[PDB]
């Protein structure tokens, strides 16, 4: 809960910041991320089989362009636990 | 893990986690062939996994004259005269092991940025990522005090084995990421020595942050260990070594570190998320975990610096009480030291070598000595034992240059 928004924000910002240096889309880096991983331990083929599978359905959740603090918190990676305060990596506009 | 059938598998692999001994091994010796999951990355290899009375540390049965049966790559006869190779190449040489009860930095734990580092990151940026995790994302195979491969200044392993090549093999990293003196039971349990069957062990009790860096969901003060649980907890452990460490052993107690040091090197640079468009730095990395209750340190990765300087007084005061205990306690089967946490010394060794402090901390987790610092208290050490207690690391063995031209690299690691 407190681990996978860490890891949510890890992995989303690996994705985002690839996309941004290749000037390409998510689905792109995506695709590229899964390219850099080994093939042992099925790595590679499970998150090929990941991206393909669920990819667009949860890009197609998003109709603007945001940090990876607000696609974590979206997906319910990050949950506003009762009596905690919000927790963010980045820095929030205004 | 909550589906019943996968539960179970969950429970397994925690319970081999916990033990801290290789799943690879199946004379049950805690060696391995094997190098991750506790395996030989973190102790000698097993030379023969077939036989529980042939592992890294003993005292050759027979001079090993019919087997190598310590896994030093020294043993038969020589021909010439009937003497048996380890009796004359190491008989008298008094050889050791070293022996770590750590912690993460112990284990050098390292999460390489390049898996975080788009600008650099590539094809082979990931080939690492199955050890690393096999490993607990500890690399103790190229740490300060057990470390036996090419660096990324050489390991207290590597020393010991250049000062007696007898020593070939002899280290085990008992090294768990979450180690304090709360739990180091555990450890002493997961070790491997025999009382009356093994060679003597330098064990080096380096315990450098975890007492003061709990206290994840709570005021952290109040979770911290006491000078008095510690007293209390270091003792039992004294004792419990007592009973397993040859006669002629020692063991160093190593002061916790100076933490503050990270805030005031890093709270103003960039992490390695926060790179590409200088949007984040460890003042962020800290405040981020810190909300989400998982900082490895919330006392010291605070940006209240009163949190921060009673953390470090902690530290201080529980450092002190290690120093108590080995100038007032007495345990029969080894000598007792205590070591400050070498940290000037260590970043001006790094300032002469042209470095800058930053460098000497994890990039990653704003928290670890990294591989270099590691090394350098290392270094420290060595030189700091060698002039006031040079007992505690034995006489350069005479029968070095004997030993490599019959064996040769002893077989390798
Ligand atoms: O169930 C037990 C808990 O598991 C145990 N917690 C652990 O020991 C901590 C583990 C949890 C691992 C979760 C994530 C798993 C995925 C890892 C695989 C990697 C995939 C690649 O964490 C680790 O040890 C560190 C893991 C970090 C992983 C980061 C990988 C980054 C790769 C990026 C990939 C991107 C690809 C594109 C819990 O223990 C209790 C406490 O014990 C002490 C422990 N402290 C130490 O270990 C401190 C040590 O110095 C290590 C510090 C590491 C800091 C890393 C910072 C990283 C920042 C990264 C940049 C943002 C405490 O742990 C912590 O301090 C660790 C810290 O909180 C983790 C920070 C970041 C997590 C990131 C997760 C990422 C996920 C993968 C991303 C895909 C522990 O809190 O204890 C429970 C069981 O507990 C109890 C019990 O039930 O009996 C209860 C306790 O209260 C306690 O009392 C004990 C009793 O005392 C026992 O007697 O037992
Ligand atoms: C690793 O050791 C095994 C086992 O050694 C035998 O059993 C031990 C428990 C101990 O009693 C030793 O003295 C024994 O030699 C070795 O396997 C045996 O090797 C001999 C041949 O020399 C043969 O008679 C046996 O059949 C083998 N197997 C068993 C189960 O005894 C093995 O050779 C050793 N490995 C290496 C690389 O030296
Ligand atoms: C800085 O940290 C210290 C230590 O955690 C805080 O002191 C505590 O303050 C709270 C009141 O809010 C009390 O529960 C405790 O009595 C205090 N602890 C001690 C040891 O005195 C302090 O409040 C923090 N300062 C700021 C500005 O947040
Ligand atoms: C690509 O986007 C550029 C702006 O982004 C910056 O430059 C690129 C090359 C990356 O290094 C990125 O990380 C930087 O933030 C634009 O200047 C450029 O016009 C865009 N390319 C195209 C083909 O439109
Ligand atoms: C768009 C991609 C979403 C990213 C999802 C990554 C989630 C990482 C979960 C971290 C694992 C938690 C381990 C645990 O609960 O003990
Ligand atoms: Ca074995
Ligand atoms: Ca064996
Ligand atoms: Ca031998």
């Amino acid at each position: 809960d407190h681990y996978t928004c860490v890891g949510c924000v890890l992995v989303v910002s690996v994705i985002e910041q690839l996309a941004q240096v290749h000037n390409s889309t998510v689905q792109a880096s995506m695709e590229r991320l899964c390219s850099y991983l080994p093939e042992e331990w099925v790595l590679k083929t499970a998150c090929y089989m990941m991206v393909h599978v669920f990819g667009a359905d949860i890009i197609k959740l998003f109709d603007k362009d945001v940090n990876a603090d607000v696609v974590c918190h979206t997906l319910e990676f990050c949950k506003q636990e009762p009596g905690q305060p919000l927790c963010h990596l980045y820095p929030l506009p205004k | 893990c909550s589906l019943p059938f996968l539960a179970k598998i969950c429970q397994k692999i925690k319970l081999a986690i916990k033990n801290s001994v290789p799943i690879k091994d199946v004379d049950s010796d805690k060696y391995s062939i094997f190098p991750t999951l506790r395996g030989y990355h973190w102790r000698g290899r097993d030379c023969n996994d077939s036989d529980k009375t042939v592992y890294p540390g003993r005292r050759p049965d027979n001079w090993d004259a019919h087997r190598d049966s310590n896994c030093n790559g020294i043993w038969g006869v020589d021909p010439k005269d009937g003497i048996p190779y380890e009796k004359k190449f190491c008989e008298g040489s008094q050889p050791r092991g070293i022996i770590l009860l750590g912690d993460a930095a112990g284990a050098h734990f390292h999460i390489p940025p390049e898996w975080l580092t788009v600008s650099q990151m590539s094809v082979n940026s990931f080939l690492n990522l199955p050890t690393a995790v096999t490993n607990e994302l500890d690399w103790p195979q190229l740490s300060g005090t057990t470390g036996f491969l090419d660096s990324a200044e050489n390991s207290i392993y590597l020393r010991l084995r250049k000062r007696n090549r007898c020593n070939h093999r002899d280290y085990q990293n008992i090294s768990k990421n979450g180690a304090s003196s709360r739990n180091v039971k555990s450890l002493i349990e997961s070790l491997s020595r025999n009382q009356l069957l093994d060679h003597p062990a330098i064990v080096i009790y380096a315990m450098i942050g975890n007492d003061v860096c709990n206290g994840r969901k709570t005021d952290p003060v109040s979770a911290m260990t006491t000078p008095e649980q510690l007293y209390a907890n270091v003792l039992k452990m004294l004792e419990a070594l007592n009973s397993h460490l040859p006669t002629g052993s020692h063991v160093i107690l190593y002061g916790l570190a100076h933490g503050a040091f990270l805030w005031d090197t890093l709270h103003s640079r960039y992490h390695p998320l926060g790179q590409l468009n200088k949007d984040v730095t460890y003042t962020q990395l800290y405040s981020f975990l810190g909300c989400l209750q998982v900082s490895p340190c919330p006392g010291w990765m605070s940006a209240n610096e009163t949190l921060r300087a009673l953390t470090s007084e902690r530290a201080q005061q529980l450092s002190e009480t290690l120093r108590k205990i080995a100038a007032s306690k007495k345990f029969t089967n080894f000598n007792l030291f205590y070591l400050d946490f070498a940290f000037q010394e260590v970043v001006e060794e790094w300032q002469k070598m042209g470095g800058q402090p930053w460098e000497l901390i994890e990039a990653v987790d704003g928290f670890h000595p990294n591989e270099v610092a590691l090394l350098l208290f290392a270094d420290q050490l060595w030189e700091k034992v060698q002039r006031q207690w040079p007992d505690v690391l034995g006489k350069e063995n005479p029968f070095n240059p004997q030993i490599e031209e019959v064996f040769g690299d002893q077989g390798g690691h």
